[PDB]
């Protein structure tokens, strides 16, 4: 997260982040055994490490679980990015408490400029290599699909949708993949792609989760 | 060594962070970099060491 802040300390207890080796892509809990994340950030093994605030440094309220399935929407498009969603199936079920919960499914897609919470380990700088040990938060407005296609063009598929800033200095980045979009207590968006990270005229771009909503309900059932 | 293993590293527009190789031709060796997850170029290896059968140096 380029221009964001540090959250409050577990204060996103939906929020994960994916591990093979290190840190490499975030990830949303949805259910207590179950993580919505990104199909490009697909690997045939992956640790989930929720109740996260530094990934660095054991704090006490971590859990580490191994996932026994990956499922990658069968329409994603490596090319175009096109339906870039992927569930995670816990190998055991996740401790729900304060420090661990789920973020709800959303009824609605949110309209433009509704102001959203995005967040991730990514990189902090538009250019170096900046880790942060600590999740990073970022308050961002949605775009219109008009403004996100003039922004991209040709390139914006009715699996996307545009979230951030214009003037630039505002935006997820490398390593934030997968994570949350959170708008009026649903999950709206998965981080996906840009253009560079925080650059001028080139917003972040999210697989719209409201268009999954069957999907994860159905591929939740048909593995559960 | 292919004309590809001379091109610049590619992160890419995806926001992952994979840890690969490329081919450094001013350096004369494989090094690694933060690869986004897709749309990759060509200098860009799974390993150093198909890195260095391809594109050489080490
Ligand atoms: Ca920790």
């Amino acid at each position: 997260i380029v221009g964001g802040y540090t959250c409050e300390e577990n204060s996103l207890p939906y929020q994960v982040s994916l591990n093979s080796g290190s840190h490499f892509c975030g990830g949303s809990l949805i259910s207590e055994q179950w993580v919505v994340s990104a199909a490009h950030c697909y690997k045939t093994r992956i640790q989930v490490r929720l109740g996260e605030h530094n990934i660095k440094v054991l704090e006490g309220n971590e859990q580490f679980i191994n996932a026994a399935k990956i499922i990658r929407h069968p329409k994603y498009n490596r090319d175009t990015l096109d339906n870039d969603i992927m569930l995670i199936k816990l190998s055991s079920p996740a401790v729900i408490n304060a420090r661990v919960s789920t973020i709800s499914l959303p009824t609605a897609p949110p309209a433009a400029g509704t102001e959203c919470l995005i967040s991730g380990w990514g990189n902090t700088l538009s250019f170096g290599a900046d880790y942060p040990d600590e999740l990073k938060c970022l308050d961002a407005p949605v775009l219109t699909q008009a403004e996100c296609k003039a922004s991209y063009p040709g390139k914006i598929t009715n699996s996307m949708f545009c979230v951030g800033f214009l003037e630039g200095g505002k935006d997820s980045c490398q390593r934030d993949a997968g994570g949350p979009v959170v708008c009026n207590g649903q999950l709206q968006g998965v981080v996906s792609w840009g253009h560079g990270c925080a650059w001028k005229n080139r917003p972040g771009v999210y697989t719209k989760v409201y268009n999954y909503v069957d999907w994860i309900k159905d591929t939740i059932a048909a593995n559960s | 060594r292919p004309d590809f293993c001379l091109e610049p590293p590619y992160t890419g527009p995806c926001r992952a962070g994979i840890i690969r190789y490329f081919y450094n031709a001013k350096a004369g060796l494989c090094q690694t970099f933060v690869y986004g997850g897709c749309r990759a170029k060509r200098n860009n290896f799974k390993s150093a060491e198909d890195c260095m059968r391809t594109c050489g140096g080490a």
